Formats: structure tokens, C-alpha cells, sequence
């Protein structure tokens, strides 16, 4: 899903951020504002096979353009790079382990026992925000559908 | 008992005299061992099915919740 | 309140003990199986039994094979209707609902 990418950037060692900056600075050679338009992005696409339209190329940019410039800077470039690099059956069996009272939902307290049985020292903010991210209808519990979207991207 | 009930009672006793009644003590010890291993194997498959049943009831209940809430 | 790298760090650990409590529950069912089978399929005591009692045992064991096999069929059929209606429910809820390596090898190389 989304915030899993934003987490992957914060885990990049300075060995990769030097790799990516060097590649990004070759991207933006010839660009006047130092960012990636469709002109810079189309060059690299032809360089590795395909030739998308000037709107297929603008779709790739708008998927990661959070500042409304129509271009890609280095911070937005790192999000691009991590997107490019479990199943419902597995997640349903693990769902049953959370639901200890077996009522079909994961309420607050059942989350905390699982959290307190993880080895870490659990903060009340950790408890507070994991349920905010998981529970999207706001009814004090995580149901099956919400649990799937809550573990999307977790290995 | 009537006659269909008499028939079923006799044909079941006949099933035992055919499989057992012509054996000696040694031949009949090996038969009981043989029959017990069938019971073990059948009770094991019954156990596996009893556990699957307890689990289906939970999956059914969760599906019952999801349909109940998504409308 | 807390970084996005933390909330993924916690979820990875959540699924790690939810997996360790899944397979701990497995062996707890294996030992529960042998204990149940020891009381149901009691091992045989054949030494000391005369021919009369050997034959009597072989006959009640013969009748128990037929009895347990239908005790098993009755529960086999219940889980068969469950599978069918599981598919019904799972269905009636669905009816209500670039390349890293390539891009780095092209611009650089080593
Ligand atoms: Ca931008
Ligand atoms: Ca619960
Ligand atoms: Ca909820």
C-alpha cells in the first residue's frame, strides 16, 4: 500500500542514497529546472525498451508528484524507486490468532496482548495509532476487510 | 423383531463367521491386531474432521459478519 | 505520533508471533490427537486370552469398524455442507464489492 513505501525510504542506508542521487543527477541533465519532466523520463524509457505517450509519461509523474509541479525532484524520485522494488489465505489464518475471544473482530485489548507479546516495549502511542491506521470505519475494532488492508505490504 | 430386522441381524452375524470362524488362535490374534489398526486409522481421520469442523464454524461466522456489515 | 517506519516495524513482529502461535497451536493438536487416540483406540492385551475370549474380542472389533466408519461419515458430511456454504458466503460478499535494476544499469553500470 502507501505508507509502506514512505517507510522504505527512511530505511535506505547512505549507500543507496548515494547510488540514487548519482543516477538522479544523470536523469536531469539537460533539464532547466533540475527535475524530471516527460522529456527526461521519455529519454530513459526509450533507453530501456518502450516509448510511452506524452500522457502515459505524465501519468507516471502524477503518481508521485505531491507538490503539484508536474515534475519529479529527488525526494519524489526515491518514492518512485522503492515502489519499483502475503496472500489472503495466509492473512486469514493469522487473523484468527489475533481474535482470541473468537467473536470475528480484533478489538483494542486483543491488539495490546499481541503487541505486548512481541518482545518490544510497547508505547501507548503505538497502541493508539496502530488502531487508528487499522480501524477505518471507527467502531473500536479491526474487522477482516480492514485487517487485510492493514497488513498490505508486510512480509 | 420382524423379518427385515431379522434379515439385517442375520446377515451381520454371517459377516463375522465368514471373516473369523475358520481361524486358529495364532491366525486369530493377527486378525484382531489387523482389525485394531483399522479402528485407529478411522478414529484418526474422525479426529482430523472434528477439528476442521470447529474451524469452519469460525470461518462461517466471520463471513456472516462481513455480509452483515457491508450493506 | 510515531514514524511510519515504526508502524511497519511493529506489524512485521505482529505477524511473526501470530505465526509462532499458529504452529505452536499445531503441535498442541498433535499431542491432543495421540492422547485422544489412546483413549479411543486402546492398545490390545492379547496375552492370557483364551480362544473363547480371543474370538469374542475379534467379533466386537469387527462390529466396531462398521460403527466408527459411520460415526466418521456423519461428520465427514457435515464438513462437506460447510465447504459448499463457505463458497456461497465467500461468493455473496464478493458480489458486494519502470524497473530498479534496469534503470540503474542503464544510467550507471557498476
Ligand atoms: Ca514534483
Ligand atoms: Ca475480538
Ligand atoms: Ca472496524
Amino acid at each position: 500500500m502507501d505508507d509502506i513505501y514512505k517507510a522504505a525510504v527512511e530505511q535506505l542506508t547512505e549507500e543507496q542514497k548515494n547510488e540514487f542521487k548519482a543516477a538522479f543527477d544523470i536523469f536531469v541533465l539537460g533539464a532547466e529546472d533540475g527535475s524530471i519532466s516527460t522529456k527526461e523520463l521519455g529519454k530513459v524509457m526509450r533507453m530501456l525498451g518502450q516509448n510511452p505517450t506524452p500522457e502515459e509519461l505524465q501519468e507516471m509523474i502524477d503518481e508521485v508528484d505531491e507538490d503539484g509541479s508536474g515534475t519529479v525532484d529527488f525526494d519524489e524520485f526515491l518514492v518512485m524507486m522503492v515502489r519499483s522494488m502475503k496472500s489472503e489465505e495466509e492473512l486469514s489464518d493469522l487473523f484468527r490468532m489475533f481474535d482470541k475471544n473468537a467473536d470475528g473482530y480484533i478489538d483494542l485489548e486483543e491488539l495490546k496482548i499481541m503487541l505486548q507479546a512481541t518482545g518490544e516495549t510497547i508505547t501507548e502511542d503505538d497502541i493508539e495509532e496502530l488502531m487508528k491506521d487499522g480501524d477505518k470505519n471507527n467502531d473500536g475494532r479491526i474487522d477482516y476487510d480492514e485487517f487485510l488492508e492493514f497488513m498490505k505490504g508486510v512480509e | 423383531q420382524t423379518e427385515l430386522e431379522k434379515k439385517k441381524k442375520i446377515l451381520a452375524e454371517r459377516r463375522k463367521v465368514l471373516a473369523i470362524d475358520h481361524l486358529n488362535e495364532d491366525q486369530l490374534r493377527e486378525k484382531a491386531k489387523e482389525l485394531w489398526q483399522s479402528i485407529y486409522n478411522l478414529e484418526a481421520e474422525k479426529f482430523d474432521l472434528q477439528e476442521k469442523f470447529k474451524q469452519q464454524k469460525y470461518e462461517i461466522n466471520v463471513l456472516r459478519n462481513r455480509i452483515n456489515d457491508n450493506q | 505520533k510515531i514514524s511510519a517506519s515504526r508502524k511497519l516495524q511493529l506489524k512485521t513482529l505482529l505477524l511473526q508471533i501470530a505465526k509462532q502461535e499458529l504452529e505452536r497451536e499445531a503441535e498442541e493438536r498433535r499431542g491432543e490427537k495421540g492422547r485422544a487416540l489412546s483413549t479411543r483406540a486402546q492398545p490390545l492385551e492379547l496375552a492370557g486370552l483364551g480362544f473363547a475370549e480371543l474370538q469374542d474380542l475379534a467379533r466386537q472389533l469387527h462390529a466396531r469398524v462398521d460403527k466408527v466408519d459411520e460415526e466418521r461419515y456423519d461428520i465427514e458430511a457435515k464438513v462437506t455442507k460447510n465447504i459448499t456454504e463457505i463458497a456461497d458466503l465467500t461468493q455473496k460478499i464478493f458480489d458486494l464489492r519502470i524497473s530498479a535494476d534496469a534503470m540503474m544499469q542503464a544510467l550507471l553500470g557498476a
